[PDB]
RNA sequence: GGCCGGGAACUCAAAGGAGACUGCCAGUGAUAAACUGGAGGAAGGUGGGGAUGACGUCAAGUCAUCAUGGCCCUUACGACCAGGGCUACACACGUGCUACAAUGGCGCAUACAAAGAGAAGCGACCUCGCGAGAGCAAGCGGACCUCAUAAAGUGCGUCGUAGUCCGGAUUGGAGUCUGCAACUCGACUCCAUGAAGUCGGAAUCGCUAGUAAUCGUGGAUCAGAAUGCCACGGUGAAUACGU
RNA sequence: AGAACCUUACCUGGUCUUGACAUCCACGGAAGUUUUCAGAGAUGAGAAUGUGCCUUCGGGAACCGUGAGACAGGUGCUGCAU
């Protein structure tokens, strides 16, 4: 049947399907390479699929929303992830090993008060 | 600058004012605070003392003012150089 | 402030309620493009002789328990060191310090 | 038709007991309610100087939640509708039904 | 090339070469281009002198060059002989539209002036 | 340096709001002058009586008005002919229907406001200092609350320079949010300027939250 | 810094040939984060250069790395009323990175018409022994040869 | 066209819980506290960030938020109005913004956000205008409608190292909007103008990771008037031997 | 957390003196509305219209104006009294 995996990346929620198939990958009603023109891009999302050497063995149907790029990428890498490990089970470990079950929790950092970014402070003049 | 659908703007103190003394042929200045009104060709040949914050400046108005504030020929900063 | 500008405030807000009605119909014969030019001449001499208080663009906001001028808030209608004390007291209902 | 009860309150907990009070007393009298959804809670926030002079990197960071919780009925009989508008409901809670 | 009374640099594109008119811009090099129909992209140097006639011919409807510079200037010195605001800026060399003259009036007021 | 606020800091974790109706934009600052002007009516009014807390709750085309009070007795009347007459100025101050409930507190050495209010009236009636915070600090500490720490600034005896001096026993953690501190503030007018008076009461930590 | 030892941050090797190295030298040509363009500057270098020089992008950019490499650099050190510049040897992964620093300093001094032909023209120098970065290389080691004696007494 | 019947799985929403405790294992230690490493786990040792500021110091700041002792004025130091000023300008400094370009300028096409606001308000769609904007007018007190097709990016083309197709200051003319009113002294648009500047002396600042750098977006204040402030995402480094 | 007027505390000029903002006393008018002239406006002189609510049959409440003095007012000074 269809395993569900859920990855998040920042601000991205990805929702990946698993089904055994011919190697399609399809993401939002697009291709890999029509969706993700970043090459690296489309090397994060068949980072999971390349050390279970299983490329063209799953078709992959892919929902994503919200972030930009890398941050789809990554969620989606990490839903493939979540999604291999729902089909198998036995790819824990490898996959924990290339450090692909951990979801990055990295978010942008809030804008504080009197600081012009995150941590930027203004410009100081002592006299 | 103002819009052209809404016309030019002019006080009416003045306009009255300045219709009173077109009518009667009136050679003194006109004295006046308002410095947002756009010259008319009406006052065209009158003196105008138009404020600019302590005295009233008084502008003889020619061809070329028309469109203009009478504001504009009343400076109203007083400077004279640095050194 | 001074009771002076507080009570300037007062007659500005009824000054206003006052005049709100004939001066929006005035201002829309005034920006009316089907408008003949002489109405809309003599609406604008209408809208020159009617009171200065009366126009809402003349209100200055003010905290309503101070009547300070600066650093007001819409939603309270207070100024900013009266929304703290109130704040603090715990007399606005809903607000508290945050963090995220 | 259908009734529509929205429900807006700045503590959720107050809001929880107004929405089980108004599922329950739909469930007890002759009706049933889809569920009430949980809406996004709007915070609005405030950043306010604290020194009454100068000292502008001192600053408070205020926030109201207005919590929103909307909840159906599909069948409105001849007595719900009476019951919802004559129950009375929290001090702090607004309920708004549209028909 | 000679239109107007000035020479347009050949070895670059029309539009950039014909903005080399004081008066003409980009935009109203494109008009000219758009209604002499030829492209933008062709160099000068690469196009018929029947094609410079009529750039030249569509030229001169645009006061410009020599007749624009008299028009800006009568149009200064009916400020400055006017007396108004703007002519007093004009003639102080302080700047004209309300910028701020406590710092920053590098440009209208030329280099620094050393007390 | 500058503490926070520890009834502010604890408003939705240990502490009750002291305005409890909903608004929307339209209807928050009328509101809130209109709590303001009842307040402080409330406030000038009674004076007198011991008010501590005035809660106040807005229903729908309503107020109810809770004045938790140390004399119930003086604050409603004989039979109830003031409480009467204050629902009906604050009705026709709010610009509501008013229905004013009178709570009773039963220690009154423990409530914060209370507290600095009798040091005030001491302070205004000319008693040393010392005198009325030990005397404010030990009864709180002997009728239960589990600390109390009383501060007492500015021209202390009508002395020309400004002081703060401040007593305190048993407990009072004002970085544990969980902790039952019951913060209030009063001003006393004295001839020589303002005596500010801050009372912390420590009740003992709250475990559970809110619905406790 | 003074207490805490800093862990190291893991980096993806690039797409195009899996390596790690040329990630870091995309990151380092990288200027306010766009990797893309910076990754399609060393793709169109490497292809240029390698096209260029007839081995493959990693061999030649691994001797183009072997010949700016340092191995000695001098420090600064005060020594009463005057100044001891120091030789000690570096460890690889600086050797690593001062190699890609003086690759892409010594390609944004250059005078060509894009960054890729900069950036090809100072590895196909390095390769050949030769340029700005080289010529860095060996004023580092001028100075480390002549002021070893000071090296020498601070072992 | 989630467009419709539908489904409650998923994303998500917002309530309640679970989870992380040096809890387990192996060494070091003084049979201790603890340290180091490993497993498991989404997260490991304070997981990240915020709120939270001890006794006191500087007679630090605020009597112009407010309150207040004292002093001073009371046909004036109070009050009202019109106009002006707070926007001046030989100069000096702080903090920003935009640049000096090719990792870019421009033109066409196209992909991916997060937070927020809205009734004397946000205002679609259609028509007109080169544009700012105008007219008509739907929806929305809002997970609905509107603000509001994000930009950097990507793809194609062009510019070819020049004070330039860089830069966008200044100025002339023509306008739009808001407001009684845009002269002093608003923002924006169009057309023309096309200034300095080619990476900055002594010196000096920020920043250890989703950080710096940059790229857009929203809010408060607000009739109008952000390069400021507050907040929000996108891309996203380098480096720390060491005291 | 936003000076075109307003804000505004500053200047010039024109104006008011129990006052712009309150409470208290006495007298007279319900308030409110429309409109003319002069003045830069503040303001002053008018014209026309309206006479409402509750008692009680004597007057009240709201609001306006006049007159007197208790005062009102002060973003005036001292943050080195607070
Ligand atoms: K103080
Ligand atoms: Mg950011
Ligand atoms: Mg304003
Ligand atoms: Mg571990
Ligand atoms: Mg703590
Ligand atoms: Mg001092
Ligand atoms: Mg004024
Ligand atoms: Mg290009
Ligand atoms: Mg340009
Ligand atoms: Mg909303
Ligand atoms: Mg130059
Ligand atoms: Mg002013
Ligand atoms: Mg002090």
């Amino acid at each position: 049947n269809q395993y569900y995996g859920t990855g998040r990346r920042k601000s991205s929620a990805a929702r990946v399907f698993i089904k055994p198939g011919n190697g399609k990958i399809v993401i939002n009603q697009r291709s890999l390479e029509q969706y993700f023109g970043r090459e690296t891009a489309r090397m994060v999302v068949r980072q999971p699929l390349e050390l279970v050497d299983m490329v063209e063995k799953l078709d992959l149907y892919i929902t994503v929303k919200g972030g930009g790029i890398s941050g789809q990428a990554g969620a989606i890498r990490h839903g493939i992830t979540r999604a291999l490990m729902e089909y198998d089970e036995s790819l824990r470990s490898e996959l924990r090993k290339a450090g692909f079950v951990t979801r990055d929790a990295r978010q942008v950092e809030r804008k504080k008060v009197g600081l012009r970014k995150a941590r930027r402070r203004p410009q100081f003049s002592k006299r | 600058p103002r819009s052209l659908k809404k016309g030019p703007f002019i006080d009416l103190h003045l306009l009255k004012k300045v219709e009173k003394a077109v009518e009667s042929g009136d050679k003194k200045p006109l004295r006046t605070w308002s410095r947002r009104s756009t010259i008319f060709p009406n006052m065209i040949g009158l003196t105008i003392a138009v404020h600019n914050g302590r005295q009233h400046v008084p502008v003889f108005v020619t061809d070329e003012m028309v469109g203009h504030k009478l504001g504009e020929f009343a400076p109203t900063r007083t400077y004279r150089g640095h050194a | 402030a001074k009771q002076s500008m507080k009570a300037r405030e007062v007659k500005r807000v009824a000054l206003a309620d006052k005049y709100f009605a004939k001066r929006a119909e005035l201002k829309a014969i005034i920006s009316d493009v089907n408008a003949s030019d002489e109405d809309r001449w003599n609406a604008v001499l209408k809208l020159q002789t009617l009171p200065r208080d009366s126009s809402p663009s003349r209100q200055r906001n003010r905290c309503r328990q101070t009547g300070r001028p600066h650093g007001f808030l819409r939603k309270f209608g207070l100024s900013r060191i009266k929304v703290r004390e109130a704040a603090m007291r715990g007399e606005i209902p809903g607000l508290k310090k945050a963090s995220w | 038709q259908r009734i529509r009860i929205r429900l807006k309150a700045f503590d959720h907990r107050l809001i929880d007991q107004a929405t089980a009070e108004i599922v329950e007393t739909a469930k007890r009298t002759g009706a049933q309610v889809r569920g009430p959804i949980p809406l996004p809670t709007r915070k609005e926030r405030f950043t306010v100087l604290i020194s009454p002079h100068v000292n502008k990197d001192a600053r408070d960071q205020y926030e109201i939640r207005t919590h929103l919780r909307l909840v159906d009925i599909v069948e409105p009989t001849e007595k719900t509708v009476d019951a919802l508008m004559r129950l009375d409901l929290a001090a702090g809670v607004d309920v708004q039904i549209s028909l | 090339a000679r239109i107007a009374g000035i020479n347009i640099p050949d070895h670059k594109h029309a539009v950039i070469a014909l903005t080399s008119i004081y008066g003409v811009g980009k935009t109203r090099s494109k008009a000219i281009l758009a209604a002499a129909g030829i492209a933008e992209d062709v160099k000068i140097s690469e196009l018929s002198e029947g094609q410079i006639d009529t750039l030249r011919d569509e030229v001169a409807k645009f006061v410009v060059e020599g007749d624009l510079r008299r028009e800006i200037s009568m149009s200064i010195k009916r400020l400055m002989d006017l007396g108004c605001y703007r002519g007093l800026r004009h003639r102080r060399g302080l700047p004209v539209r309300g910028q701020r003259t406590k710092t920053n009036a590098r440009t209208r007021k030329g280099p620094r002036k050393p007390i | 340096g500058q503490k926070v606020h520890p009834n502010g800091i604890r408003l939705g974790i240990v502490k009750p709001w002291n305005s409890t109706w909903f608004a929307n934009t339209k209807e928050f600052a009328d509101n809130l002058d209109s709590d303001f002007k009842v307040r402080q009516y409330l406030t000038k009014e009674l004076a007198k009586a011991s008010v501590s807390r005035i809660v106040i709750e807005r229903p729908a085309k309503s107020i109810r008005v809770t004045i938790h009070t140390a004399r119930p007795g003086i604050v409603i009347g004989k039979k109830g002919e003031d409480v009467e007459k204050l629902r009906k100025v604050v009705a026709d101050i709010a610009g509501v229907p008013a229905q004013i409930n009178i709570a009773e507190v039963r220690k009154p050495e423990l409530d914060a406001k209370l507290v600095a209010d009798s040091i005030t009236s001491q302070l205004e009636r000319r008693v040393m200092f010392r005198r009325a915070m030990k005397r404010a600090v030990q009864n709180a500490m002997r009728l239960g609350a589990k600390g109390i720490k009383v501060e007492v600034s500015g021209r202390l005896g009508g002395a020309e320079i400004a002081r703060t001096e401040w007593y305190r026993e048993g407990r009072v953690p004002l970085h544990t949010l969980r902790a039952d501190i019951d913060y209030n503030t009063s001003e006393a007018h004295t001839t020589y300027g303002v005596i500010g008076v801050k009372v912390w009461i420590f009740k003992g930590e709250i475990l559970g939250g809110m619905a406790a | 810094p003074r207490r805490r030892v800093i862990g190291q941050r893991k980096i993806l090797p690039d797409p195009k040939f899996g390596s790690e190295l040329l990630a870091k030298f995309v990151n380092i040509l990288m200027v306010d984060g766009k990797k893309s363009t910076a990754e399609s500057i060393v793709y169109s270098a490497l292809e240029t250069l390698a096209q260029r020089s007839g081995k493959s992008e990693l061999e030649a950019f691994e001797v183009a790395l072997e010949n700016v490499r340092p191995t000695v650099e001098v420090k600064s050190r005060r020594v009463g009323g005057s100044t001891y510049q120091v030789p000690v040897e570096v460890r690889p992964v600086r050797r690593n990175a001062l190699a890609m620093r003086w690759i892409v300093e010594a390609a944004r001094k250059r005078g060509d018409k894009s960054m890729a032909l900069r950036l090809a023209n100072e590895l196909s120098d390095a390769a050949e022994n030769k340029g700005t970065a080289v010529k860095k290389r060996e004023d580092v080691h001028r100075m480390a040869e002549a002021n070893k004696a000071f090296a020498h007494y601070r072992w």
